């Protein structure tokens, strides 16, 4: 009896976790693509800080 | 000087040392007396019976509990019964040894200050005390923190307690017990024939509810099952032959702990009152309340109670806390276990209510300080 | 000798020694004491309970703050919790070091007076001083110049220096820190079904606050987008399950310290006291009062804090100076390691208030001179 | 058109037409569901009572109330609850009528939102409008100004208001009632003997509370002087004879108001919560706060409740003031009498929430305008 029931909980343990593993390299998956996001973002304002500096040296 | 630990209960007597390993007189709390004429001149019949004398002599004589639901409806009887206790069973003089008496919680108070009266005047023990069922029981299993579920004979309740600390708010007591399902089976047991009125009858089949009955993991596949197959039925041979043989009352007569509507009882079932014992905690608390349930009592020895107690609580709470019954294997006498192990302690020894504090105060110094 | 420094404040208690780089001791600042019965005999009941003791018992006990807002109203509870500092978390004797206090500006009198007392009367020290904790926090953050905003528990108050020369007409200080965040959002939280009322469930909420909120670069998109989408909404977990979810709470929280009306105050948000504080000031120095903005304590630790502070001061700022909030990654013990860095001259070594100074002149000596 | 005011309450229904001077229908909040077998053929049972029609019959049903602490629990007792209450008690029909709700403050929103979808969707009122308890029963007091404390069958709440504005960050809000002292007074009967266990028991002693209970001036000297003599001893009759006799239980239950440890909680007394809602308000309007509390709701009800608050609120208040505490002798249907008014307002006609709006916005206009 308790056996089953261990056996049926935990087959259901290793269901929710396989859902939580799925959801976990999704997250990973948009972390690494957020680095990029944010690399990209960097890239933008290093350039536009330079185009400020340059330009209001000009003006 | 040693002392005295007389767990009383509504079915059963359990007297000894004050510092043994277990109880030294167990015997049924019940007196006899003897109903038919009477012919024989000379046999010297004695007026009442009591403990397991009338349980032998049980054909003759009517039986009757002094204690009903936790409380003492008979206090001649009961003091028959002490008078034997400490006499003939324990063979003391209670002039000489403090006695720890036991009660469980939320029952009237002239219970307490009778039985502190009785004592003081009437057996003239030295000190007294009067616990409660489940902090002692909580003692034998060795923690300090837990919900103990006590269900003797008469009354079944919760306490729960976290590092010492009782929580009286979230107390909460419940009148079905090993009586009421003695009971019951004695009704279920008509619908096979067999028919048990007397009062030794009733002793007869609380012997079959000790040795035959169990709790079902799962009430509703288990009925299927007994009716499907026969596979579930025991024979039991009463004293005079005549052998009966039970199907599915097995785990019917235990059930009704777990759905007292069969008793036309309106409260919940013992897993669900755990439940909202707990849940009427402290947040912070519940937790480790969760993974200490001690059960105790003699009505908490059924084969697979555990099982479906953990199984129902589990179904209730929270899906990631740590349920955790405790059953030992000799929770049938855990009260007067923890019992003697309070009475033993030296930082207890204050504790006491001596005779002289009683004759200050009357007998209201029972609840009152103590 | 080394010297001891222990940055008070009113939510945790941060001591160590003069020259570490870390406090030694940091737990909360809290005296809490059992409510309930106390059943188990022998289990050896204390009277009060300090520290994070206080915290892991925290299911049974009730827990007070001695420190209400950046005052002491209760000084038996202050008095234990520094025998606590002293004794049990850094284990020395308070006779053998001198002792750097710390306390927040505009507060009265008798509050450094019986520090001073407390101090020199029921622990000997052989010296102390009592620094403000804006001033250790621009030590800590490396520099001579600034405005520092800190916010701790209790209080929240700007203090512009320059060149090392405090402003005392320009600080302004304002009386919602950590603790109404934390009310507020108990309050909050109840417009969900979720309801905490206790004290221990004041540090539940507590922690929900430091680990789900956050500041809100734009109040009023935010807020429609979280009513749009479901994607703000995360998830917390009591300690006995019952996972709750939180949306807009989040921002919402600390949207407070920039709206204080939520609360029913009438003060303006911190961004626009640092503002008012800074025009406060000569016309000279407030374009270096604009960029090195300092924030300090824990209520500045939300995630977004310094780009909504920023956002702001330049939409007030003209539009030509160069705002920089300054916010360190470790701002939450900034005060100490200030302290601590003062506390380490060789120069200051003459600022003590000695305890032959005090013995000449009373309690008084501590505003007086240091 | 005229309009109808529903205040629902957590234990009883007061229904009206907008103009009365009192609720045309008042019955108990309460659905009962039957327990038993049943076995006379063709005596048409049903499937659930409501109203007081459940309460006549409540020896073989089994009650529940679908409102728990002001929050509605059972969608679908509460459809029954007003389907009743229109079709049977008022015998209207609700597509001709708008309809004011009323609710305590503070509590989820969810709540308001079924609400006004139920109506809209399953009534089809052509309006409604979900008010305050609180400033109906201002409203009934003739006031503009006060801090009114209602406390009826679910929750206690004060709501501090001056010339018609609310202090909505002083309202406080505690969750101990009617119900809460039913129970203790449940709980404390048991020690003389007494047991109620079952919900018509819990109707009972909600009876013998209504009846004969009341709050002592000053608790210690009523508990020594109900020790000494029995002049404080009142007897009740059970509907089945078999009368019963109370103590000091008779103060004890309602004394839980000003002292919720009894029951196990952490807050404090309806008076220290009253003074600590006063004290959170401007100093200017506490002067006149302090002369104007205005008692609502049943619980409310216990004669000397109104001489214990103005002596502990005198006793917190500074030695200056002018406490009036203000209990009319109709004070346990002032908020149905201030929805009356509230709703026959000239000015009000514009306050409804139609049913284009909701068609336009969804149930969420119900918070987010009115
Ligand atoms: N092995 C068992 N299985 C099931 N029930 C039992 C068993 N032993 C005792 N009981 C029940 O326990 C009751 C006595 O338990 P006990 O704990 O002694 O009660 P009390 O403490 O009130 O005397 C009896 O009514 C009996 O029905
Ligand atoms: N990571 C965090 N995010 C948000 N708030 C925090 C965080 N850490 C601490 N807090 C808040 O800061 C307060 C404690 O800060 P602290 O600087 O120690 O105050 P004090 O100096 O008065 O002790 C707490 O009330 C808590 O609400
Ligand atoms: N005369 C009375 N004395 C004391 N308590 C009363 C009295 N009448 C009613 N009550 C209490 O008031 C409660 C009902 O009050 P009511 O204001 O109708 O509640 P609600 O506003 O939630 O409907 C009941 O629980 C009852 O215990």
């Amino acid at each position: 009896h308790i056996a089953e029931d261990a056996d049926r909980k935990y087959e259901e343990v290793a269901r929710k976790l396989v859902i939580i593993e799925s959801d976990l390299e999704r997250a990973e998956e948009r972390a690494e693509l957020s680095e990029g996001k944010c690399a990209e973002l960097e890239e933008e304002l290093k350039t536009v800080t330079n185009n400020l500096k340059s330009l209001e040296a000009q003006a | 000087t040693t002392a005295l630990v007389c767990d009383n209960g509504s079915g059963l007597v359990k007297a000894g040392f004050a510092g043994d390993d277990a109880p030294r007189a167990v015997f049924p709390s019940i007196v006899g007396r003897p109903r038919h004429q009477g012919v024989m001149v000379g046999m010297g019949q004695k007026d009442s019976y009591v403990g397991d004398e009338a349980q032998s002599k049980r054909g003759i004589l009517t039986l009757k509990y002094p204690i009903e639901h936790g409380i003492i409806t008979n206090w001649d009887d009961m003091e028959k019964i002490w008078h034997h206790t400490f006499y003939n069973e324990l063979r003391v003089a209670p002039e000489e040894h403090p006695t720890l008496l036991t009660e469980a919680p939320l029952n009237p108070k002239a219970n307490r200050e009778k039985m502190t009266q009785i004592m003081f005047e009437t057996f003239n023990v030295p000190a007294m005390y009067v616990a409660i069922q489940a902090v002692l029981s909580l003692y034998a299993s060795g923690r300090t923190t837990g919900i103990v579920l006590d269900s003797g004979d008469g009354v079944t309740h919760n306490v729960p307690i976290y590092e010492g600390y009782a929580l009286p708010h979230a107390i909460m007591r419940l009148d079905l017990a090993g009586r009421d399902l003695t009971d019951y089976l004695m009704k279920i047991l008509t619908e096979r024939g067999y028919s048990f009125v007397t009062t030794a009858e009733r002793e007869i089949v609380r012997d079959i509810k000790e040795k035959l009955c169990y709790v079902a993991l799962d009430f509703e596949n288990e009925m299927a099952t007994a009716a499907s197959s026969s596979s579930l039925e025991k024979s039991y041979e009463l004293p005079d032959g005549q052998v009966i043989t039970i199907g599915n009352e097995r785990f019917r007569c235990p059930e009704t702990l777990f759905q007292p509507s069969f008793i036309g009882m309106e409260s919940a079932g013992i897993h669900e009152t755990t439940y909202n014992s707990i849940m009427k905690c402290d947040i912070d608390i519940r937790k480790d309340l969760y993974a200490n349930n001690v059960l105790s009592g003699g009505t908490t020895m059924y084969p697979g109670i555990a099982d479906r107690m953990q199984k129902e609580i589990t179904a209730l709470a929270p899906s990631t806390m740590k349920i955790k019954i405790i059953a030992p294997p000799e929770r049938k006498y855990s009260v007067w276990i923890g019992g003697s192990i309070l009475a033993s302690l030296s930082t207890f020894q204050q504790m006491w209510i001596s005779k002289q504090e009683y004759d200050e105060a009357g007998p209201s110094i029972v609840h009152r300080k103590c």
